[PDB]
């Protein structure tokens, strides 16, 4: 038996906000005029200390420590990138037109230019921030559609009980987002609507992810910025 | 197989 | 417009009536299949399902309000998608195997005919075992192809006349959100039950994406590699993609 | 212009 299924929604709701990863920082180097290799290598650089907060996010979230190894690694190998876009939409929401990748990493679709086939990702990401400022959408449930990405996107990928699990608690999480509109006083009728809203989104964010990988695996076969091997390997499991 | 996925998880 | 003043069962019922055909293969069983064959079964079956598509779509409620150009663009977003979760739909029955057509079944190792052709076969097995342990109903399934068809390409569109454009196509989105919620409601489930279901349902649209990205970058190795001829549709609406 | 385009304003 699995303890997250005894959880209430509001002790759902603090269990996730407590295991938010913090916001990090980039280089301090002031040189505005970004080339090619110098924005690339920030934001790999930025990607990389993400990642290993990440994994401590994940075994925080409930249900996630209940599963295998082999399953958590399938998990966030599929969804490490949704997760990252997701956080960066998210704390970009008070900018409107600009990307907040860092405090002091603060890009609009101009600077996106300096990288090939970029700007087409930035335009995703701007549009899906703006579409979450336009639903006002709160923290509580931005914890949820996150811990909803981590436990959906790989368990259509187990291959040859324990899916079960993963789905019993996407079940909680769902149940957490109702409670979350119900308490905001949102009728039933807004409810569901909002609910699927949110999840709607959810496919946008996958198709971000999916043109992300390809740009990643473009670069490295380009060879100009050298990429970390916990890159290298999480970028591998998408071939 | 080796991962440094397979690290970060037991070591977190 | 007519989209939102429809009821739910007044939904389900244009959504219902609107089902594009069930079309068959060329397949012959007697030839042998080289990779060049399969694809070319595939490739000709799919540009002639295109065609009911697009004439589908036109009675989609709400679809026709919108402008030509938002139409062209939804479409060349949505398109495959559409093919799978149809594909997806008519496999439910047959485990194992994807139903390309009535004459057409294929299993993962014929998949294997055509490489790299199998990692998007297993990921259209799972799906389709997945509709079948959630018992998807066929009302439920014409609501979430058209949630594909209204939602794939609304994030990817400026004035005051567009917002409208998609204003209204966030109303009827909701209106098919409303539309499901009935059915679930009118087959004995709770309110608990029917916003998970709802959840469950649309969380699988997030894979069909994915199946979808894939399988648009399996289309494009083989345009390239040059082997299977495409049809001119289908490579105006794979040109779409990039 | 485009195919889809032709098909769907076709009448
Ligand atoms: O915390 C984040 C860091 C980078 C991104 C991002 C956005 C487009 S590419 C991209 C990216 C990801 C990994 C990487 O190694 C390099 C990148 F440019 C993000 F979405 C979130
Ligand atoms: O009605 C359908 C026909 C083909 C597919 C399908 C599935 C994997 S590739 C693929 C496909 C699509 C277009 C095409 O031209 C060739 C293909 F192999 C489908 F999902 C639905």
């Amino acid at each position: 038996n699995s303890l997250a299924l005894s959880l209430t929604a509001d002790q759902m709701v603090s269990a996730l906000l407590d295991a938010e990863p913090p916001i990090l920082y980039s280089e301090y180097d002031p040189t505005r005029p970004f080339s090619e290799a110098s924005m690339m290598g920030l934001l790999t650089n930025l990607a990389d200390r993400e990642l290993v907060h990440m994994i401590n996010w994940a075994k925080r979230v409930p249900g996630f420590v209940d599963l295998t190894l082999h399953d958590q690694v399938h998990l966030l190998e599929c969804a490490w990138l949704e997760i990252l876009m997701i956080g960066l939409v998210w704390r970009s929401m008070e900018h409107p037109g600009k990307l907040l990748f860092a405090p002091n990493l603060l890009l609009d679709r101009n600077q996106g230019k300096c990288v090939e086939g970029m700007v087409e990702i930035f335009d995703m990401l701007l549009a899906t921030s703006s579409r979450f400022r336009m639903m006002n959408l709160q923290g509580e449930e931005f914890v949820c559609l996150k811990s909803i990405i981590l436990l959906n996107s790989g368990v259509y990928t187990f291959l040859s009980e324990e899916k079960d699990h993963i789905h019993r608690v996407l079940d909680k999480i769902t149940d957490t987002l109702i409670h979350l509109m119900a308490k905001a006083g949102l009728t039933l009728q807004q409810q569901h609507q909002r609910l699927a809203q949110l999840l709607l989104i959810l496919s946008h964010i996958r198709h971000m992810s999916n043109k992300g990988m390809e740009h990643l695996y473009s670069m490295k076969c380009k060879n100009v910025v050298p990429l970390s091997d916990l890159l290298l390997e999480m970028l591998d499991a998408h071939r | 197989k080796h991962k440094i996925l397979h690290r970060l998880l037991q070591d977190s």
